[PDB]
């Protein structure tokens, strides 16, 4: 069997009703992200961007946000490959291990995460952070998680696929050049096309809950 | 690799 690694962004979640970054300007959730997506930020005003995660942290975890059809063919996608398969994620949410997928590289982080900063350690957390302790999320200017393991896998890949991801941030933008660079297939699965879509040798645009279930299943089906 | 960052500086 192939060897297949999956790379997700926030696009695969939108149909989920988590919201995603427009394009249009450069803010999140109404934020400009250097005020809650840089440790300058951070530093600046702790309360706000605290304030600004446990409000993500606690949206994350309403009864109306569901794993959506996307998450949950990526789930059969690794019951079928097993450790042929490697899903890493750009999202902080956890939709893909409720969809049931396991040993999801957050490579960004994760919400349901906090993180004592004089440790290094992430501790498990799912309310808000009050009166220090930080969102273990990966902030701009500071170093990806997992990269290793990452680009282990990079160079392994038969199939890498990205889905739902938009080739503006790095070094996740650039995984589609260094798995060409190593012989794998490459396939873009978006609603549009991304920065980088030119850099893909397969693509298909459309809302992910009927492209990634549609591209899984012709993937499966010509597995036997 | 390096650090995450954006396409525009
Ligand atoms: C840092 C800190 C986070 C707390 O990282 C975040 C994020 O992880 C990183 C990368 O962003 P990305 O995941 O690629 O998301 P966008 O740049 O916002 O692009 C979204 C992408 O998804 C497509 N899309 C929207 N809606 C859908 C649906 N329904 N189906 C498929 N695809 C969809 C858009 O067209 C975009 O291409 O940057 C942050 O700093």
């Amino acid at each position: 069997k192939p060897r297949v690694l999956v790379l997700t962004g926030a696009g695969i979640s939108a149909e989920s009703g988590i919201r995603t970054f427009r394009a249009a300007d450069g803010l999140w959730e109404e934020h400009r992200v250097e005020d809650v997506g840089t440790p300058e930020g951070f530093d600046r005003d702790p309360e706000l961007v605290q304030a600004f995660y446990n409000a993500r942290r606690r949206q994350l975890q309403q009864p109306e946000i569901q794993p959506n059809a996307a998450h949950l063919a990526l789930a059969k996608l690794q019951d079928a490959l097993g450790d042929r398969f490697l899903l890493v994620t750009q999202n902080c949410d956890n939709l893909h291990e409720r969809a049931g997928n396991t040993n999801v590289i957050h490579m960004h982080g994760e919400l349901l995460k906090v993180r004592c900063s004089q440790s290094g350690q992430a501790l498990d957390w799912t309310g808000d952070v009050t009166p220090p302790l930080r969102p273990h999320v990966v902030w701009f200017g500071e170093m990806p998680l997992g990269m290793d393991e990452i680009y282990m896998a990079l160079s392994m890949a038969d199939i890498f696929i990205a889905i739902g991801t938009s080739g503006h941030v790095y070094p996740a933008a650039g995984f589609v050049h260094e798995a060409k660079l190593h012989g794998a297939h490459t396939v873009e699965l978006n609603l549009e096309p991304s920065q980088v879509g030119n850099e893909f040798a397969e693509k298909y645009y459309g809302p992910a809950s009927q492209v990634v279930p549609e591209f899984v299943e012709k993937l499966l089906k010509g597995l036997k | 690799g390096g650090a995450k960052r954006h396409r525009k500086i």
